[PDB]
DNA sequence: GAATATTGTACGGTACCATAAA
DNA sequence: TTTATGGTACCGTACAATAT
């Protein structure tokens, strides 16, 4: 579940999921098969990876993006096809279409065929020479990217998912010990934006060859669901994309040149926001101040239209400038009771709602209600941006 | 037939026109000045040649006063004027009651008694007030404070936005947000008088709406200008006398429009004071708060100052213009209205959006070029460049007073905290260095000039206070003269080096530059002046040619010409006054009309007007009477296309064909032998047609090879006198084809056959008159014989300023032709109850607000009004009859914009789709007299 | 061809883009058929998206981002194709392979597959129903989406993708050409704020083949015009297809009426629009150094050491570095560089890599606080105290911006 | 001997105020 | 305590740009 329905439901009416109920089922979200995302969902997925980019990038001295192309273009790949329809419209405008040329168009389609990328992986590591030659062959350094990838899905349908990945190229030596930190890291992350963070747990795990690795999990109410994994791959992807000498590959820690180990760290960004809605599900939708996709509501009260309407826009052009975002409901002509326009910010994660009255006009004082407290308090207009702007700040900051 | 002709083979009026304007019988023409009249016109063989019959017109002129033209206008101007007059008595003769102890402090009028207690009121129950209004700029251009005064008693009128305290006010001007002066429907209408009296009227609740005025306005500047005015450069003298070539008898019978001045020449007496704070212009609403006292005091005494001068004036300008109609005009022309609708607030965006991208567009090459040039201090490179050797490049010194391993949990937070902590420690060491911090020292002391200070809330990066007319922009640009550097001058202005020690302005050894010579560059004045900026209009075709070179050149100066009007006129335009009527106010016609819109703004414009601001009685507003109409290359240039009638009304104006020219034309022949076509100029000027395209100022275009614009310039200046240098260098700057020894030739070919030796020329009978009344004891206009300023008269100024004197006697018969041309509208308009309303009137241009369905019928009246100055003006001249070529308008505009031609869609930079595009306002139409009287019928009756 | 040439190697060099020079041709540039981009190139694009979400998105009070899926499931389509490998080895398979078996196989592949998106308009009108009744049927209002485009490319075939930013406009029939002129105007003031030389930036009117208006922004790159942005007016006829039957549903209300809206397309392409930018930065002064706008340059500040005690001058660059990312500042570590080279050869790398400003730390800043700032367009030095050092760039680029 | 009127902007000089220096 | 010195507000002058 009822929860899980109430919450689905919520998210759709309020424009952050997007389709009927049909096409809104767990196993269409979790596989990449949605319709797609409201506004609201496209907010949060920006903020999203926002802060994993302050948090992974920014931060970091030693880490640079990474640009991966969506299509793979290479022949004679080993063991979905990518076919022009140009090529194919252009065969069927010869009727003839004998057996011999029609095998080998087959033949060529086949081996030339643009395979959709899985993984943000193979093009990081296609970098590897240059972004080494950037940071002057100074170990360790990684390289960072959020995209898209695609996923085969069964039941044919196709599933597209939001991945951040990080590729951190370490000494062997050190190779454990910056997993445990990179572990501890993003484990740390995921906790900080979750009003439940005992939710979030972390496993260890090997691979085939006996690799070590680590996965983050999310406690959905069904069970849980993986959201980032950390492997130790060692140096054998690189050195199979790079056949021959290995004297280019050598990367220099210390005084010594030595062939980097592999590190990958690839999370999903749409599960994430996913998890961080049924985090914050009154009916309300308790959002961290950093996550919120629209963070101020104004409305207005009764007397004046022209000049109400006049401060509104002033306020409003003011906070946009101050980089906050707010909801035009100023605009509305239809007038609606306080407490569903409260109801209604409240589902849509609104941490603020100011109105402006003729009170407004004769002193400066507007009405400020809070999400989590529920409670008014009057404060004059000239300050209210500074106010918003330090909340955000410290909410961030602690 | 209809048809008639003089004995000069000239077509005059029809024979219906000329028996109901001119009467019948009269006193002919001697046979010896007709005989006359055709030896001086066979002299210049300019006789026999056959003109084509305009076709005749058939109309039924309404009923005429009196027994002849001037009576007929006198009994209208008297009329019009009568209860005025009665009012402008009855404030001039009655007593006055002393200041009241205390002004009262209480929102709306209040009226003080005799014992000084103070009653609230409404509204003013008097006819007659002399008004003065406070504003404070801080705020806005709402109204602060006002007294008034009257026979009975004192009045004040508080704003209630300076007692009533608000967080925010409107912004948008309201009809209740100003000074009900007014009284809704014994006596009736009003007079208001006051100096600068359109400022006063413009804070007015009811002088917004389009019904009417009901009211009109008395200004002492006006009376002042037309009893003992100067003109600009007497003015000037005047002022340098004051603080520290004969005859300077007219200081004492003068003085500039400053109300104290004026005070102390007609009244005398102790200085008005001052109040050197200037609150109102200088202050805030706190301030006007705890100086409430003081400055209704200053008000009242302004108030007791301009009531004291007009009833010292008002004798003196009835004595000195007799005429009735020239005070019915001067009423009439102080009501313009102006309609505006929610369009004017988009172009003032558009228009400033323009402006800021052409002016960063410019301000970005400039930068480059400036921070480019930085480089050159290196090794002491900038002593070799041509350009940029004799700058400030002196810098100011700054005063002043492995292996690897993952971080623990712990241990990376502790790097983080002793890293802050350490950058803290420096911050602490700000106690030292100046207080004051110094502005971009180790830069070139030029490119210091060029930063805005740091503190500046105007602050932008870069040197972002570069433009076209500063001193270093020529130098950055590195421009070329025909191949040589451009150098300033402070002695000669910009000129250019000739490497070396070429013919030209030049060369100057005044300058002292090593190895070079000095020249000057070309003016459009000539050779004695200096050019201030090589960045003019004049020199974008030198740019063309490859003579000005750069190093973004023609772009530069094309782009200054698109933003030179809006550079000096964007702060008086975007602040003008601006009322919007709520939806109550307008009328009922307007609201059911189909082309009414509910989201829209509807409001209107009153400008600020002295009705007589000039020696020569002209109007005069800072803005409109000197605002652009549309050009293709100009931003902001479409200003007028915004006055846009509200739905269900149109504008119907004309514009006078040939003023001076005529006016010039029939002086002369009025002086030579008593009949139109007399003097050769006269001639001339008669058969000239706009509609065929060959008129005097066509035909003098054509045969210089200028525009006709140019052609009416030069015409004008010959007229007033200006000297053949003057004309070459005019057609020189008109023409680029042209040397200046074939114009040199052309404008002595010209000028030979006008002027003479004055007899025996072309024009000599007009500058014969002219002189004759200019330099007459007392000049009077010929017309309406409205005496000259005192400060001009003969006796006071003796043989000097006589040119101005000169044009005197034309430009103030042109404002007798306005008066006439108002007084005659208003009475056709009121005869036939014409729902219309005068809109504004731009020195010969008139233009009027009148409904859709009476359109044609204004127009028609126009045409009579035109046709009934032009006679009366023949009649006072002593001639009893009227050409039939110079008796109607050329085309009568219908439209609903305010622009020069009713078919030109007004693209500009700032509009460039058009006004149709933007606004759909579609084109007009420009119909001729006998297009008006096939729709009307020639009948001014509803009914017909 | 000189300047080009060298603006590429630039580039290369310094990670704006990626790969050898065989595949860094203008062609491959423009197709979109290039390797990649580097960090720098990255971050140029991002800032570039950052600027035009900014005066597309943010400052309009009826503009909401909407997301649209990359590749679109077909359930029949009229007329690149994905085609499952294993479906293709099952029917070769079998070796006879008729003419009509083959036929049959080839249109029933043409008719499932899921088509790789070439406009982002498609995804956008999908959601006309939702958007609109989250404005609660106001119209005019539109739909902004940043997102990467798949393009065929000609020449066995290669595949070319473009990062596209594009704004769908519903508007009311009356105000289409008004609204399509100020969105022409708009577009143009934007793409031109940030140029040195707005000259180079143009517009032309066009028609389509039925007819409807349209306009075309162009960039005047050293080879000649290369289209950057399109503006159309497409109607109603889309919106009608996309959605046949009952035209209640599409009536939207503007003032007291209701009435089908019209189309408005803007296109742009962000990656011609960098390369464009990137032109526009690199123009006896010869001085390689590629003077960005302060809003899209890469990286803005530059540390770097001086002589002195090492782990003094290193804590203070941490924690100077640790300020300005705090205050949201792009900063180069150049301090932990061991190798030390030259100050002129640093200026130069920096000016090659569009950086704003340098600084430098030695021991007089821990004596008394000042170091060494150098200006990029004036590559003068100036003595300041580290205190307002962070308060001078953050206004810096505030009013720049 | 062009004539009326209106206005802006750049540049240099003057004098008061707050600061720092002796 | 007494004495240079830069910053800033104000004003006069020259040149240029509008309208009829
Ligand atoms: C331009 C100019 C004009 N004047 C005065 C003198 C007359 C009035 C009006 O005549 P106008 O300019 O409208 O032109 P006008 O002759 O009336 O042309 P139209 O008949 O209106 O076409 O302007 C002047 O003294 N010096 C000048 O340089
Ligand atoms: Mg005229």
């Amino acid at each position: 579940g009822e929860g899980s329905e109430a919450l689905l439901e919520i998210c759709q009416r309020r424009h952050f999921l997007s389709g009927s109920k049909q096409q809104l089922s767990r196993d269409s979200l979790l596989s990449g098969c949605h319709p797609g995302f409201g506004p609201l969902g496209v907010e949060l997925r920006k903020n999203l990876a926002a802060e994993w980019w302050t948090s992974v990038v920014v931060f970091r001295e030693q880490v640079f993006p990474v640009d991966a192309l969506h299509h793979k273009p290479g022949p004679l790949l080993p063991g979905f096809r990518l076919v022009s329809a140009e090529t194919l419209r252009e065969i069927l405008q010869d009727k003839e279409l004998s057996k011999e040329q029609l095998v080998a168009f087959l033949e060529n389609v086949l081996k030339t065929s643009g395979k959709l990328r899985e993984n943000l992986l193979h093009g990081a590591l296609e970098h590897y020479v240059n972004c080494l030659d950037l940071v002057n062959k100074r170990l360790p350094y990684g390289l960072a990217q959020i995209g898209v990838c695609f996923h085969p899905v069964f039941d044919k349908s196709i599933g597209e998912k939001t991945e951040a990945s990080l590729v951190w190229f370490t000494p062997p030596r050190t190779s454990n010990q910056w997993l445990d930190f990179w572990l501890r890291h993003r484990l740390q992350w995921w906790r900080k934006f979750a009003m439940s963070p005992s939710n979030f747990s972390s496993s260890d795990c090997q691979d085939e060859e006996g690799r070590k690795g680590n996965k983050l999990y999310y406690n959905f109410p069904w069970g849980k669901e993986l959201i980032e994994t950390l492997w130790n791959l060692g140096d054998h992807e690189l050195l199979h994309m790079y056949p021959g000498n290995v004297s280019k590959l050598h990367g220099r820690d210390g005084r010594k040149n030595v062939v980097p180990c592999v590190l990958s760290v690839n999370g999903d960004l749409d599960r994430g926001m996913l998890a961080y809605l049924y985090d914050s599900f009154r009916k309300v939708l308790k959002l961290h101040p950093c996550l919120a996709p629209i963070k101020v509501a104004l409305d207005v009260g009764r007397g004046p239209t022209l000049e109400l309407r006049q401060v509104c826009q002033g306020l409003f052009n003011e906070l946009l400038e101050n980089g906050i975002s707010v909801w035009p409901g100023y605009l509305e002509t239809m007038q609606s009771s306080l407490e569903q326009l409260y109801s209604k910010y409240d589902e849509m994660s609104i941490l603020f709602t100011v109105l402006v009255t003729e009170t407004t006009l004769e002193n400066g004082l507007i009405h400020l209600r809070s999400r989590d407290t529920t409670m008014k308090e009057m404060m004059h207009i000239s300050k209210l941006k500074d106010f918003l702007i330090k909340y955000i700040s410290s909410a961030k900051n602690v | 037939g209809q048809l008639r002709h003089n004995p000069l083979d000239i077509q005059m009026l029809s024979r219906g026109l000329h028996e109901q304007i001119f009467g019948q019988g009269g006193e002919m023409p001697g046979e010896a000045a007709v005989r006359r009249s055709v030896e001086h016109l066979q002299k210049h063989g300019l006789w026999g040649q056959p003109a084509v019959p305009l076709p005749d017109v058939e109309l039924r002129l309404p009923p005429l006063y009196g027994d002849n033209l001037d009576q007929h206008f006198r009994l209208l101007a008297q009329k019009q004027s009568l209860p005025y007059l009665e009012a402008a008595n009855l404030l001039l003769q009655a007593q006055l009651p002393p200041k009241p102890p205390a002004w009262a402090w209480a929102e709306g009028w209040t009226r003080y008694g005799p014992e000084g207690e103070a009653v609230p009121v409404a509204i003013p129950e008097e006819r007659a007030l002399v008004f003065a209004v406070a504003v404070c700029l801080a705020e806005g251009t709402c109204p602060t404070l006002a007294v008034a005064i009257s026979p009975s008693a004192w009045y004040s009128w508080c704003s209630q936005r300076l007692v009533e305290e608000r967080y925010s006010w409107t912004s948008q001007l309201s009809p209740a947000d100003l000074i009900p002066l007014e009284v809704p429907t014994d006596w009736q209408e009003q007079l208001v008088v006051g100096h600068n009296v359109s400022f006063d009227r413009a804070h007015i609740r009811e002088q917004y709406l389009i019904q009417g005025s009901r009211m009109r306005f008395l200004d002492t500047m006006s009376m002042h200008m037309a009893i003992s005015g100067l003109s600009s450069f007497q003015r000037s003298l005047w002022i340098a006398a004051k603080q520290g070539i004969s005859s300077w008898d007219w200081l004492d019978i003068s003085s500039v429009n400053s109300l104290a001045e004026v005070h102390r020449l007609y009244v005398g007496g102790p200085p008005l004071e001052k109040e050197p704070r200037e609150l109102f212009v200088k202050g805030t609403m706190k301030d006007i708060r705890e100086n409430f006292q003081d400055l209704m005091q200053y008000c009242a005494q302004d108030v007791w100052a301009t009531h004291e001068v007009f009833q010292q004036q008002l004798p003196l300008f009835l004595e000195r213009c007799p005429h009735p109609v020239t005070l019915a005009g001067m009423l009439e022309m102080g009501v313009s209205y102006l309609p505006v609708n929610q369009n004017w607030e988009r172009y003032l965006a558009e228009a400033q959006g323009t402006y800021e991208e052409l002016q960063r567009e410019m301000k970005k090459s400039l930068m480059d070029l400036a921070n480019d040039a930085c480089q050159l201090l290196s090794g002491e490179r900038y002593k070799e460049d041509p350009w940029l050797w004799d700058l400030e490049w002196d810098l100011q010194e700054f005063k002043q007073k492995e292996d690897l391993g993952p971080c623990s949990e712990e241990e990376e937070f502790q790097q983080d905290v002793m890293a802050r902590a350490c950058l803290q420690k420096l911050k602490g060491t700000t106690e030292l260095l100046p207080k004051r911090p110094q502005h971009l020292p180790g830069h070139p002391g030029w490119y210091r000039k060029l930063c805005p200070r740091l503190d500046d809330p105007a602050w932008t990066p870069g040197p972002s206070l570069l433009s076209l007319q500063m001193r270093v922009t020529p130098k950055l640009m590195a421009l070329t003269w025909d191949g040589f550097p451009l150098h300033y001058s402070e002695r000669h202005g910009w000129g250019y080096l000739v490497p070396g020690r070429h013919h030209g302005n030049g060369p100057y050894n005044d300058v002292d530059i090593p190895g070079c010579w000095f020249f000057k560059l070309p003016h459009k004045d000539g050779n004695s002046c200096n050019v201030g900026s090589p960045f003019a209009k004049d020199f974008l075709p030198k740019m063309e040619d490859g003579t000005l070179q750069a190093g973004s050149g023609p772009r530069a100066l094309e782009i200054n010409k698109m933003i030179s009007f809006w550079r000096n006129a964007h702060k008086r335009i975007s602040s003008q006054m601006v009322v919007w009527l709520p939806r109550s106010a307008l009328p009922r016609a307007v609201i059911r009309h189909p082309d009414y819109d509910e989201e829209g703004l509807y409001g209107a414009i009153l400008p600020q007007v002295v009705t007589a601001g000039t020696i020569t009685r002209r109007a005069v507003e800072p803005t409109w009477l000197t605002a652009s109409n549309a050009r293709p290359d100009r931003v902001g240039s479409e200003l007028k296309a915004m006055v846009q009638a509200p739905p269900g009304y149109t504008l119907v104006g004309a514009d006078v064909d040939s003023q001076e020219l005529w006016i010039a034309a029939v002086l002369g022949d009025a002086h030579f032998a008593g009949m139109h076509g007399c003097t050769a100029f006269g001639w001339m000027t008669l058969q000239g047609r706009k509609s065929r395209g060959t008129d005097l100022h066509s035909k003098t275009a054509t045969t210089v090879g200028i525009s006709r614009e140019h052609a009416k310039i030069f015409n004008y200046g010959r007229i007033y006198g200006a000297g053949q240098p003057f004309a070459e260098r005019l057609l020189m700057q008109f023409n680029h084809r042209l040397t200046q020894q074939e114009a040199a030739e052309k404008a002595q070919q010209m000028y030979a056959a006008t002027k003479g030796l004055w007899k025996g020329g072309t024009e000599s009978e007009m500058f014969n008159k002219l002189e004759s009344i200019a330099t007459s004891d007392i000049p009077r206009t010929p017309v309406l014989g409205c005496c000259i300023s005192r400060a001009l008269e003969p006796s006071a100024v003796q043989e000097e300023f006589m040119t101005s004197r000169v044009n005197w006697v034309v430009q103030s018969s042109a404002v007798d032709y306005l008066h006439l041309m108002l007084v005659a509208m208003k009475w056709l308009f009121e005869e036939f109850a014409i729902d219309g309303r005068f809109c504004i009137s731009i020195h010969d241009e008139v233009r009027y607000l009148v409904r859709e369905e009476d359109r044609y019928r204004a127009a028609l009246a126009l045409q009579i009004t035109n046709l009934l100055t032009r006679c009366m003006f023949a009649y006072k001249l002593g001639l009893n009859d009227l050409p039939q070529s110079v008796a109607f308008f050329s085309a009568v505009d219908i439209d609903r914009c305010l622009r020069k031609e009713v078919t030109m869609d007004c693209k500009t930079p700032s509009n460039p789709t058009g006004m149709e595009r933007r606004y759909g306002i579609p084109q007009g139409e420009a119909l001729d007299i006998y297009q008006i009287i096939e729709l009307t019928k020639g009948s001014l009756e509803k009914r017909s």
